[PDB]
RNA sequence: GCCGACUAGGGAUCGGGUGGUGUUUUUUUA
């Protein structure tokens, strides 16, 4: 039955792992073994008889679950001492694998295939002959007549299909079709609505970006992922996709309508409720930050600017407050002179509005990130505006004073960083 | 014909209390406010006593066969 | 309530009752 | 019909539609 | 404070055009929904489809 | 004379499907009865049955599918031996391959054939056929 | 008061500081409320993925101070989520296998109540066990049902399907 | 399985069990995709099934619930119906491989038949002695209701003509319907 | 379903499902503590007691109110019955008949009705006998 | 008058309880 199919498959998995520790996993014998394996795995009496049973035998044909229950281990075996040994994975010594690879191709069961096609993978970069050198074209459109006959691409086999075609076309000069790039991608655009199974598709919408094939609805895809970085809960899902869509944003052609609309989601999705969503966010925009064009920065800068203050004055996650802060603090010098002019007058501005709180504790804040990133003295302006509005929360201190705790301790915290930056 | 695993709502309260699939008490609670104080009191619906205000010492219910008729004036919630 | 009370069913009523009993 | 002589409120029920109890999407 | 009321403090209207990325409709996107809440939906929208789809028989 | 829980289950699931019912309605429960039901139920003398827990005894729904001639408690608790086993078989049941008699070993309640299979005994409950 | 105060475990986590934390910032903004919060006192907490992909925090107390949790439980686990979005937060009690499953399940559905508990007896036989569950609050717990059996699941080990009857789920 | 046949002598074996489906758990249902060679299987849960895949390839499920009959669409094909015990009907679309539609009814229904010359149109064997026609688009109402049997119906079916209805039940009795008259014209 | 009668009623009561305190309830499970011994003290029978907190105070069940039998409530707080609830009523019924009895020499319905009574005294106090409740040496009367 | 561990019913009636309804009834004495 089934549940003790599942048992064996479990021991020769076991005795797989004991192999890969064992002294014969280094010698040559053991590719003969498993090239064992494989050709292995390929009415007058009636009226006199007296009868006293009334069941019938059932009928029953076992030999094909051994087939491929010695095929599946072979291959897991074959895979294991390549990928092991190095000076095994040649061609040479890997040739007469190849008409059982084919075959194993073809198998009903989907595990064996699963195995055929991780070796496969591992054989890629391997130099074949014309003969030996097919079964990659082959497999090629067989894992597209999986995905084709497949209801849904969220499949172990086709998982794994995707994973193939992306080594295929990442290693191999041939390339597949256009169309036949444009069907996988509609089918894995549904599916992706479920980003937790998806890992190797990621992959290869990587691959897709990595050799910049254009493809109308790879469009769709960055629209898709961007979404999922801020959505889906997974750490991994959130870094495969950011990497993506970022690669696709600054690489794939796009019109200038596109681009501020691009911009508009991240700092839209600044304000995302979920912490994690906000942090993801950080990242690309870090991205942005670190590596970009003057003019792109300069042209995005102020917006980046005063939403970051945002987050990190009024964000329920410390965290995400501290990285704007971080974030905000590596921009600064970045910023061109006019870009940064911009700056200058915001942080003034928030600190000429004497007359409400909320204000001041931005000037404050905001004129602290100020120091540290651009120094002291460079806007000698917005400086004695600070000191003034210091010596004006520290004066009513008083118990009739109206200023509030977070206001004299936001004036100790400004003042205590001019103290380290300047003598005075 | 009824299906015996899954009966109608209305057919389960038409039906007596305890022959059910799951037998449960179909007496309830009150909240009755005392006309005099403006209190409010606890009282079955079934109670066997008449229930007085402990503010007031006012009768708020009077005992019958089944249901306890609550006093004239008395105003009550289902709790 | 006082009609409907008893006096003799508690261990401790019976208790009050020996007490003066005695 | 007996009852319907005093209630005021017993909507009439159509027998195509006593056999259903309920749908998961209401249109 | 919000983010709008920052932008407006400045008063220039050239520091307001230059972040242009911050004036427009919230694009954040909404918190998802419990799945069976999003699949209820799903199987609505598609009991819609299929409708149509047989309603091409009816002539 | 009031009879055990058993005794009450098997006599209505037989009452009912003699009348053609197709749900029967047991209470009280108990790991006897439900045990002995899915042994009928493995061989498939009866279908899906249901178990409503009202913080008691409890109640099962049994559907029937018609199959069952004869279910019964036998009594008293006489001891079954394992190559003896058959003879009991052919004193009751109708005929040599009809039929399943149902007994309490150690391995738990099960019909004569797991019994003998396991080279198990124990006690005797009843019959199915 | 300190976070730590709030934990009973010498050791705390670090989602255990940020719970406790939520917690006396409840306190302090609560001006009587505090009253009843600041006896209570939670054992550890546990954080469980879902099917849905969200997390659900389980919080292990004890059950005398159970009990008091539960008298401002709602407004506690309300604040809580609010806190913690993306995580559902329930107070279960740390404690005759069948006796505490059952009272895990009890403390699982509160603030509603099981109406019922039904176990089927399939023909190849599978068990489908489930659990019928009152409509006081069906809108709120029919978005909870999926952390429900997750954290059953996850606690004592078994499949359990929580529905809802009078409506068509 | 195969069966050697009689219908053509262009040739002159392989008869017998040609392949088989392990599962988890019991089957009390199966059906066959006509234009194609897709089956399902109904037990616990409802199974999309590949004959050249030993898995299953999908699986669909409403909810918990176990699925107790199926019959796929004969016009319609890539549409789907099944029956739970929960006194429920479920349709199922094979173009999103999703259920589609759900309703519950005061009885469980044993068999539902499709109408041959009505793809949106469907009859189902209740086990209230009644038989419900029912169309796809408005499941909110039955067409027709069949009441001529004393005990629950057990099969139905078409005539391959669709305006005869044929029901079987347990009160040993097959009744013959006009499609659109909700009595039988005769009893068997 | 009577013993010494024909009746076959089924007239009861009939627990609700859930085994937890109302939600609704909203007094504290101490305060019931010391009422019931303030109405116990003042002579009610754990019987009449649960009858006033219901009716008067929402206590649905003393079991799901605070989780203790009012006997175990009382019993924890130095207070309990003699002899049981069941007995108790009976000996007074049977007091009751024979003081009738003396009066009226001709009640020969009143004298049978005695014997149902005295038989089903036996009973009883054949069983807390059986418990050790009840000390052997106790005989009726 | 077959009998029983035994199904679903029909009308009428006695006592109690629940719900509805509109005629008798009736009014801060009860």
């Amino acid at each position: 039955n089934l549940r003790n199919q599942n048992k064996l498959s479990e021991l020769l998995r076991r005795y797989l792992l004991g192999l890969n520790h064992n002294s014969d996993s280094e010698s040559e014998s053991i590719l003969k073994f498993c090239h064992q394996l494989f050709q292995e795995s390929e009415e007058k009496e009636d009226f006199f008889l007296v009868n006293l049973e009334s069941k019938s035998y059932t009928i029953n044909s076992n030999s094909l679950l051994l087939n491929s229950t010695l095929q599946k281990f072979a291959l897991d075996l074959l895979r294991n001492v390549i990928t092991r040994h190095r000076s095994f994975l040649t061609v040479s010594h890997l040739e007469g694998f190849i008409p059982f690879l084919r075959d194993s191709l073809l198998s009903e069961n989907e595990g064996v295939v699963i195995s055929t096609l991780r070796i496969l993978i591992t054989l890629i970069r391997l130099d074949f002959s014309d003969e030996s050198s097919e079964i990659f074209k082959n497999c090629a459109r067989k894992v597209l007549n999986i995905i084709k006959v497949s209801p849904s691409t969220s499949s172990e086999l086709c998982q794994m299909g995707l994973k193939f075609l992306s080594a295929f076309i990442r290693h191999t000069d041939s390339t597949l079709k256009d169309t036949a790039l444009s069907y996988v991608l509609g089918r894995v655009l549904p599916d992706l609505n479920e980003p937790s199974r998806q890992g190797l598709a990621f992959n290869f919408l990587k691959a897709l970006v990595s050799k910049h094939i254009m493809l109308p609805e790879l469009y769709d895809i960055a629209d898709t992922t961007r979404e999922i970085m801020v959505t889906n809960h997974s750490k991994e899902i959130r870094d495969v996709s950011r990497s993506v869509y970022y690669q696709f944003l600054m690489e794939y052609d796009q019109s200038k309508g596109r681009l501020e609309k691009q911009f508009k989601f991240m700092v839209d999705n600044l304000q995302y409720p979920t912490e994690s969503g906000r942090q993801s966010v950080m990242e690309l925009i870090n991205l942005i930050i670190t590596k970009a064009n003057p003019a792109l920065l300069s042209k995005l800068s102020s917006s980046f600017f005063l939403a970051l203050v945002n987050v990190s004055f009024n964000d329920d996650a410390p965290r995400c407050r501290e990285m704007a802060s971080v974030l905000i603090s590596t921009m600064l010098p970045k910023l061109e002179n006019k870009d940064l002019e911009i700056v200058e007058k915001y942080i003034a501005a928030w600190l000429k509005q004497v007359d409400n709180a909320s204000f001041l504790n931005l000037g404050l804040r905001t004129y602290k990130v100020y120091l540290k990133s651009i120094g002291f003295e460079h806007t000698i302006e917005l400086d004695e505006l600070a000191i003034k509005r210091i010596r004006y929360i520290l004066s009513d201190t008083s118990v009739g004073s109206e200023h509030q705790w977070d206001l004299v301790y936001s004036a100790l915290n400004t003042f205590s960083s001019y103290m380290e930056a300047t003598e005075s | 014909v009824q299906d015996l695993l899954h009966p109608t709502a209305a057919s389960e309260a038409r039906k007596h209390k305890l022959k059910t699939l799951v037998q449960g008490p179909r007496s309830y609670f009150l909240d009755v406010k005392c006309p005099g104080c403006l209190n409010i009191t606890t009282v079955f619906s079934h109670a066997q006593t008449a229930v007085t205000c402990e503010s007031c010492s006012t009768i708020l219910c009077t005992p019958t066969g089944g249901k306890a008729k609550l006093s004239e004036g008395t105003s009550f919630r289902r709790k | 309530i006082d009609k409907k009370a008893k006096k003799d069913f508690y261990r401790f009523q019976v208790r009050e009752r020996k007490k003066q009993e005695i | 019909a007996n009852e319907r002589r005093t209630r005021k409120d017993m909507p009439y029920i159509s027998e195509r539609k006593k056999q259903i109890v309920g749908t998961v999407h209401k249109y | 404070l919000s983010l709008t009321d920052m932008m407006n403090v400045i008063d220039d209207r050239q520091v307001i055009e230059n972040a242009n990325l911050l004036k427009g409709k919230s694009s954040t996107y909404e918190v998802p929904l419990p799945q069976r809440i999003q699949q209820r939906h799903d199987r609505k929208a598609a009991y819609e489809i299929s409708r149509q789809e047989v309603s091409k028989w009816n002539d | 004379t009031r009879s055990s829980v058993l005794a009450d289950a098997l006599n209505a699931i037989n009452n009912a499907e003699k009348t053609g019912k197709r749900q029967v309605l047991i209470r009280p429960s108990s790991k006897v009865i439900i045990k002995f039901l899915q042994v009928m139920q493995k061989h498939g003398y009866i279908g899906e049955f249901e178990y409503i827990d009202d913080h008691r005894s409890g109640k099962i729904v049994v559907q029937l599918n018609g199959r069952l001639n004869k279910c019964g408690v036998i009594s008293p608790r006489f001891n079954v031996k394992i190559g003896d086993i058959e003879k009991w078989t052919a004193n009751l049941l109708p005929a040599r391959q009809f039929g399943y008699v149902i007994l309490t070993t150690s391995a738990g309640i099960m019909d004569h054939e797991e019994a003998r299979r396991k080279h198990v005994s124990g006690k005797i409950l009843g019959f199915v056929y | 008061s300190a976070p730590q105060a709030k934990i009973l475990s010498q050791a705390p986590t670090e989602l255990e500081l940020q719970v406790a934390q939520a917690f006396v910032e409840l306190e302090n903004s609560s001006p009587e409320l505090k009253a009843e919060l600041r006896p209570l006192q939670f054992k550890s907490i546990r954080e469980i993925d879902v099917a849905g992909g969200k997390k659900a925090l389980a919080i292990f107390v004890p059950v005398p101070s159970l009990a008091g949790f539960h008298k401002v439980q709602t407004k506690l686990t309300r604040e809580l989520e609010k806190k913690f979005q993306d995580r559902h937060v329930i107070f279960l009690a740390e404690r005759t296998l069948t006796a505490v499953h059952d009272k895990i399940l009890e403390d699982l559905v509160f603030p509603t109540e099981i109406v019922g508990k039904r176990v089927r007896y399939l023909v190849g036989g599978n068990k489908i066990q489930k659990v019928l569950l009152d409509s006081k609050d069906v809108q709120q717990i029919d978005y909870k049902l999926e952390s429900f059996q997750a954290v059953y699941n996850k606690l004592t080990g078994k499949q359990i399907v929580f529905e809802i009857p009078s409506e068509t789920h | 399985w195969s069966i050697n046949v009689d219908d053509y002598s262009n040739k002159n074996n392989e008869e017998g069990l040609i392949r088989t489906f392990d599962g988890e758990s019991a089957f009390q249902g199966i059906d066959s995709h006509r234009e194609n060679s897709t089956f399902a299987t109904g037990g616990a849960k409802i199974h999309l099934w590949d004959v050249n895949r030993l898995k299953p390839v999908s699986d669909l499920s409403w909810g918990a619930d176990n699925i107790t009959s199926l019959k796929f669409n004969q016009n319609e094909t890539d549409i789907l119906a099944s029956t739970g015990s929960d006194n429920s009907i479920v349709l199922y679309d094979l173009r999103t491989n999703s259920p589609t539609q759900k309703i519950v009814q005061t009885m469980r229904t044993n068999a539902i038949c499709w109408n041959p010359m009505e793809a949106f149109n469907f009859v189902t064997a209740n086990e209230d002695h009644n038989a419900y026609y029912y169309d796809m688009r408005n499941l909110s109402r039955s067409l027709n209701v069949f009441k001529d049997h004393v005990s629950a119906v057990m099969d139905v079916d078409f005539s391959p003509t669709g305006d005869e209805i044929v029901t079987g039940s347990y009160d040993k009795s097959i009744r013959i319907y006009k499609t659109n008259h909700g009595h039988s014209r005769e009893i068997y | 379903g009577r013993m010494h009668s024909a009746g076959k009623g089924i007239s009861s009561s009939a627990i609700p499902y859930s085994r937890n305190a109302p939600a609704w309830f909203k007094l504290s499970s101490e305060s019931v503590i010391e009422q019931i011994v303030k109405y116990a003290r003042k002579g009610l029978t754990p019987s009449q007691i649960g009858v006033l907190l219901r009716d008067a105070h929402g206590v649905t069940q003393a079991r799901v109110i605070t989780g203790n039998k009012i006997m175990r409530i009382l019993k924890s707080n130095g207070l309990a019955p003699e002899i049981p609830e069941d007995l108790y009523y009976l000996i007074k019924k049977a007091v009751s008949v024979r003081k009738h009895l003396e009066r009226n020499r001709k009640d020969k319905d009143a004298k049978f009705r005695l014997i149902l009574i005295e038989s089903r005294i036996h009973r009883l106090a054949r069983y807390y006998r059986t418990v050790a409740v009840l000390p052997p040496n106790w005989k009726y009367e």
